[PDB]
């Protein structure tokens, strides 16, 4: 049912509808469906789904912090198997960043 | 499954992340940072997990607050639901 999982498609969607596309599910949900990260079976138990929506704690402080602002993250370019190193980062006030080097560096895209 | 850290051998924040990369079989792309560690502990690593951190204090020295910040992520992952056992010796 047409998956939206590219940096721009998701960013546009987050800004236009203020929520992730329907092909996203949190880690807890994925697990509730039988997902086991070490098995890399996300596609097996949840076809067409990608992990996304969990709170992002911005532990290195690389993303701009602000009282009342909470960050969340979602997997980008994921299809099946083990998770890649791509993520989209979005704030409660809708700032959008991305990383392709596993949270090493980020780039503001919105 | 089982991960060991020999504190006295940690000379930098780098040695630590790389020791973790090997001990936890993290992805080659591992970001070697707190966020990458969290994501690995909750979306990659295999459970149950037992982390045995020896000579923590010594490793705390040559890494600043790094060791403590790394330890924190493990502790929150556990509080998050991850089946992690931490042995600080």
């Amino acid at each position: 049912a047409q998956v939206i999982n590219t940096f721009d498609g998701v960013a546009d969607y987050l800004q236009t509808y203020h929520k992730l596309p329907d092909n996203y599910i949190t880690k807890s949900e994925a697990q509730a469906l039988g997902w086991v990260a070490s098995k890399g079976n996300l596609a097996d138990v949840a076809p067409g789904k990608s992990i996304g929506g969990d709170i992002f704690s911005n532990r290195e402080g690389k993303l701009p912090g602000k009282s009342g602002r909470t960050w969340r993250e979602a997997d980008i370019n994921y299809t099946s198997g083990f998770r890649n190193s791509d993520r989209i980062l979005y704030s409660s006030d809708w700032l959008i960043y991305k990383t392709t080097d596993h949270y090493q560096t980020f780039t503001k895209i919105r | 499954k089982k991960a060991v850290i020999n504190g006295e051998q940690i000379r930098s924040i780098s040695d630590l992340h790389q020791t973790l990369k090997k001990e936890l079989a993290l992805p080659e792309y591992y970001g070697e940072n707190l966020d990458a560690l969290w994501d690995a502990l909750t979306g990659w690593v295999e459970y149950p997990l037992v982390l045995e951190w020896r000579q923590f204090e010594q490793s705390k020295q040559l890494t600043e607050n790094g060791a403590e910040s790394v330890l924190q992520v493990f502790r929150e992952a556990k509080a998050e639901g991850a089946d992690i056992t931490i042995i600080l010796s």
